[PDB]
């Protein structure tokens, strides 16, 4: 079935981004599965795309710099990429194609630091504040500007 | 010109057909 | 307003931020806010908490890695950790040592690779697939294992 | 014994604590 096929395409992509990111180095959520067939699946195909991929890396480059993907908007990005990728049909190099991106995208992300998780400790941080009571407490010390005291002096 | 994503989604084909031709045999 | 404070509280944090991993450096999140006062206010109370700081680096480095906090169960753990914090009371102290808490949660979780972004690509990639006929496509040409014979022979 | 995040809330408001007393005059 292609829930089958689409169970089988999580060990494909990870090992295939483990593998690849081993012959580009010289990203640890890359470092990180035990697999078998999907696995060496993902493995060869990484293998011998990459003098294929190399010459494309350039161009990616220039291009992820200029989409800037974030992981806000990544969902809709990726979604339209590969609706278009496959607009005109399907064949093995154009999957793996997809897969290649979402390897490029997933690096990019992580390294430009647009992974969104401070963004999303900061969340954390006023929500806790603004429900938890500690904004109240603040505010009847008179605001954050009041910290100003603090080492002052 | 071209929109990002746009252009990304021709490379990635491009790139994808090159990868098809090479290997699907 | 609490409402008011909590608005603030995303500029303080985000210069306490920016201005601590400064004077610890020798995670780019923490390098990309224009300010004001907030911004004064976290820039100050980083640092002069520096000395204190370094002092709990050694145990904190080590209780975050027990912890094995994710971007998946961060929510859970920041929510528990802060309420616990509070519970005595609290103090300028115990607020500023939850700026620095997410600070370092943020810092750990990124820069161990925690950040789940592959794990949302490769949901992409799945949900892509499953959803927009790919599966399907694989699964009549015989499944993942037939691309075994692209490079091979 | 204790629980990670029980001994980080533990430490945040031990640290905390010494923030307080150094600073709040």
């Amino acid at each position: 079935s292609e829930e089958q096929v689409a169970q089988d395409t999580e060990e494909v992509f990870r090992s295939y981004v483990f593998y690849r990111h081993q012959q580009e180095q010289e990203d640890p959520e890359m470092v990180t599965q035990p697999s078998s067939t999907m696995g060496q699946v993902g493995r060869q195909l990484a293998i011998i795309g990459d003098d294929i991929n190399r010459r494309y890396d350039s161009e990616f480059q220039t291009m992820l710099q200029h989409l800037q993907p974030t992981a806000e908007n990544a969902y809709e990005y990726f979604t339209k990429i590969a609706t278009s990728l496959f607009e005109s049909g399907i064949n093995w190099g154009r999957v793996v194609a997809l897969l290649g991106f979402g390897y490029r995208l997933a690096l990019h992300v992580y390294q430009h630091g647009l992974t969104g998780f401070l963004g999303q400790v900061t969340r954390f941080v006023v929500d806790f504040m603004l429900h938890h009571s500690i904004a109240r407490w603040i505010a009847q010390r008179g605001g954050w500007v009041a910290a100003l005291n603090l080492g002052n002096g | 010109d071209m929109r990002p994503e746009i252009r990304i989604a021709q490379e990635l084909r491009r790139x994808g057909d090159e990868f098809n031709a090479t290997y699907a045999r």
